[PDB]
């Protein structure tokens, strides 16, 4: 049946859940976000000059068993700001548990 | 819960600027049309589709305005929550099938200014905190309740003004979404300090994409929304109040 995905509201200007990555699960909070179509969460191979990566969650594929590599690069540009980094495969919960 | 195999995800490894540093959230969900995609990636709900891991390919969000409510909102997969909407669901085509873009009739302020008045585009995005509108279009709006520009297309209004203000109604599928002064506008904090932020921001989204509005959280917080893959359509319903 359907399943529920609880948010939080940090001011009414950001809107994030919890989301699970690899196996066993990552967690990571994201915006559902229906403007755009790509997930993605920070690398633990994020750049030393992010300095957003310092403070937020890190995927580590090593620690997934479902992990398989694509390696292709990408850029996304949004509205408010830009990323890039590398394409891979895993699977995702939601809830994370 | 649900496990979506094999999707193909984004890896971050760069993130210039500022936008993500102070940000609440580690990553962003696209839940868009495959259109919008970069490097085509299928997207989680549509790889979630083909998976039948639920029974309606639909999804609705509940989005709290309070924001200390516990809870801050509910994204439901595969189905409404009757929770947090009261009465019946209305419903709107998707125009172009790449955002959640719809048809939007107009949008007036009770107090008599009309804008998009022949008809328009607008998209449904739960990703933009504010309603975003043409820049020389919200400016005569903001003109029109009495806010003020603070920087890069926002406005402020002073907290004591808001509960005079003009209600304003958007028009969609014939039927009025009006906002309240309290539904349009936001409080900010900071440093002890406390502003209300008006909720329209005016920004020119440039052809062939635009123009365009944007129903952002302001509008999806009052009126809770369905977004329908089965049927390509979008649902609103008054949110619980
Ligand atoms: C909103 O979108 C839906 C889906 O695209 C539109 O529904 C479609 O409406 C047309 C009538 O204008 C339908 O036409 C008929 O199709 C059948 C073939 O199944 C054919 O035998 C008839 O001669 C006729 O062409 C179409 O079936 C219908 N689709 C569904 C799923 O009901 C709807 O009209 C759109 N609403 C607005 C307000 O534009
Ligand atoms: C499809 C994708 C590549 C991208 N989509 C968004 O930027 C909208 C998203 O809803 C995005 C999600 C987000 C949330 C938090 C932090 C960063 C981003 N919202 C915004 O950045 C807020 C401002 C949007 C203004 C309208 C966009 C005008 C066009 C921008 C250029 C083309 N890029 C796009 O349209
Ligand atoms: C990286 O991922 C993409 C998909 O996001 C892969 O492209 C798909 O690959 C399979 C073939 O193995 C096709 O059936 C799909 O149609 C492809 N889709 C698209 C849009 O290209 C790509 O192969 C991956 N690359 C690497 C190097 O792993
Ligand atoms: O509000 P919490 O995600 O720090």
């Amino acid at each position: 049946g359907p399943i529920p995905e609880v948010l939080k509201n940090y001011m009414d200007a950001q809107y994030y859940g919890e989301i699970g990555i690899g196996t066993p699960p990552q967690c990571f909070t994201v915006v559902f976000d229906t403007g755009s179509s790509n997930l993605w969460v920070p690398s633990i191979h994020c750049k030393l000059l992010d300095i957003a990566c310092w403070i937020h969650h890190k995927y580590n594929s090593d620690k997934s068993s479902t992990y398989v590599k694509n390696g292709t690069s990408f850029d996304i540009h949004y509205g408010s700001g830009s990323l890039s980094g590398y394409l891979s495969q895993d699977t995702v919960s939601v809830p994370c548990q | 819960g649900v496990k979506v195999e094999r999707q193909v995800f984004g890896e971050a490894t760069k993130q210039p600027g500022i936008t993500f540093i102070a940000a609440k959230f580690d990553g962003i969900l696209g839940m868009a049309y495959p259109r919008i995609s970069v490097n085509n990636v299928l997207p989680v709900f549509d790889n979630l589709m083909q998976q039948k891991l639920v029974d309606q390919n639909i999804f609705s969000f509940y989005l709290s305005r309070d924001p200390d409510a516990q809870p801050g909102g509910e994204l439901m997969l595969g189905g409404t929550d009757s929770k947090y909407y009261k009465g019946s669901l209305s419903y709107l085509n998707v125009t172009r099938k790449a955002y959640w873009q719809v048809h939007l009739d107009q949008v007036e302020v009770a107090s008599g200014l009309t804008l998009c008045k022949e008809g328009c585009e607008a998209i449904v995005d739960t990703g933009t905190s504010l309603m975003v509108g043409p820049v020389d279009e919200v400016r005569e709006l903001q003109k029109a309740i009495g806010a003020v520009p603070l920087i890069q297309g926002e406005y402020m209004i002073p907290c004591e003004k808001v509960s005079t203000l003009p209600a304003i109604t958007l028009k969609l599928g014939g039927k009025g979404y009006k906002l309240s002064p309290e539904d349009y506008t936001l409080k900010v904090s900071q440093a002890g300090k406390t502003l209300c932020l008006s909720g329209f921001m005016g920004m020119d989204i440039p052809p062939p994409s635009g123009p365009l509005w944007i129903l952002g959280d302001v509008f999806i917080g009052r009126y809770y929304t369905v977004f329908d893959r089965d049927n390509n359509r979008v649902g609103f319903a008054e949110a619980a109040r």
